[PDB]
């Protein structure tokens, strides 16, 4: 589902889908856009973190 | 043999599939690694598209303290060394699909194998 890291040239990676900021979220997950929406699906519905 | 030929890496996902140190399956491994629980990645080859390889050895080797790596072959042998166990009259005996990204947490454990494989990508 997470291939999602844009992992430039040998090898850097650019985070996309910029995480969630919760503690039980150690900066692995990430946050969905619906609409108006980063969205934090680990914590199965609380956070709308937004941009 | 003498001792032992890459099975070294065999008793270290063996810790680690008991005692529950696999992130195992590629998200899960990279959730591992965007979190500084990785001081082990071991990836495989010949995986479609080269991109995942891209990502692992990307997240693997990236500037941050965190550059675990040694290197491993084919993705099922390399599964059934890490965790997914149906052992059943044990001659390999499984319907076992690749995991082919694992990724060790902590390893629980110590000497001579595990303390071989940190001195051994530690210090060359």
């Amino acid at each position: 589902v997470l291939s999602y890291y844009k992992v430039d040239a040998e090898g850097k990676v650019t985070k996309l889908r910029r995480e969630c900021s919760n503690p039980t979220c150690g900066a692995g997950v990430f946050l969905a856009n619906h609409k108006d929406r980063l969205y934090c699906g680990k914590c199965h519905s609380v956070y709308k973190v937004n941009a | 043999a003498e001792v032992t030929i890459e099975d070294a890496l065999k008793v270290v996902l063996r810790t680690a599939l008991v005692h529950d140190g696999l992130a195992r399956g590629l998200r899960e491994s990279t959730k591992a690694l965007t979190r500084g629980e990785a001081l082990l990645v071991v990836l495989v080859s010949s995986v479609t598209e080269a991109n995942i390889i891209k990502l692992v050895e990307g997240l693997a080797n990236d500037p941050e303290n965190k550059v675990p790596l040694i290197k491993v072959a084919d993705a099922k042998q390399l599964g059934e060394w890490a965790g997914l166990g149906k052992i059943d009259r044990e001659g390999n005996a499984r319907k076992v699909v690749g995991a082919s990204v694992v990724v060790v947490k902590n390893w629980g454990a110590e000497t001579d194998e595990l303390s071989m494989i940190m001195e051994h990508f530690s210090q060359q």
